[PDB]
């Protein structure tokens, strides 16, 4: 009861600009209403066609009541279960989904399928510490939550 | 970077050993996935 979401983070990769990294940029903004923001290489990687500096992805921040709702969205999706390696030493915590259609976004088939990545840093409503056990037990009382054992 | 988060927030890269931040979840020197954190099929 005095524990809250700071922000949540989201993240669509793509490894190339083009058509298919700018669709990614449409849906983040329909599934948050924010304009994303595109990430670039931080190295060229050959085997896997990435340049450094090219933008290869696209991420958004959300605060408030809209990063509740797309967490929520995203732990459904997940039913409501993670793993202790999701959980950050630092009491954040993100995690993985296959398809951003699972979160109600309708699919194209020009368009496709993304995966898409969460990660969500806690915060006090106030500068003490959030233990890695706190954010677990946090996690799991607000949202009857289940973390399997670490992998 | 980025004031809200830290280097306890980074993951390492199980095959180059490579400090990654949070997001995304590949490792940006050698793009292997993270593991356990894309749920596990059956
Ligand atoms: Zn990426
Ligand atoms: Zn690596």
């Amino acid at each position: 009861r005095e524990l809250r979401i700071r922000k949540l983070c989201l993240n669509i990769c793509v490894g190339e600009s083009g058509d298919r990294l700018t669709r990614a940029a449409k849906v983040l903004e329909q599934l948050t209403g924010q304009t994303p923001v595109f990430s670039k290489a931080r190295y060229t990687v050959r085997s896997f066609g990435i340049r450094r500096n090219e933008k290869i992805a696209v991420h958004c921040t959300v605060r408030g009541a809209k990063a509740e709702e797309i967490l929520e969205k995203g732990l459904k999706v997940r039913e409501y279960e993670l793993r202790k390696n999701n959980f950050s030493d630092t009491g954040n915590f993100g995690f993985g989904i296959q398809e951003h259609i699972d979160l109600g976004i309708k699919y194209d088939p020009s368009i496709g399928i993304y995966g898409l990545d969460f990660y969500v840093v806690l915060g006090r409503p106030g500068k003490h510490r959030i233990s890695k056990e706190e954010a677990m037990r946090w996690f799991q009382q607000k949202y009857d939550g289940i973390i399997l054992p670490g992998k | 970077e980025d004031p809200e988060i830290s280097l306890a927030d980074y993951w390492k890269c199980t095959s180059c050993n490579e400090m990654n931040p949070p997001l995304p979840s590949h490792c940006n020197r050698c793009w292997a996935l993270r593991e356990n954190w894309l749920p596990e099929d059956k």
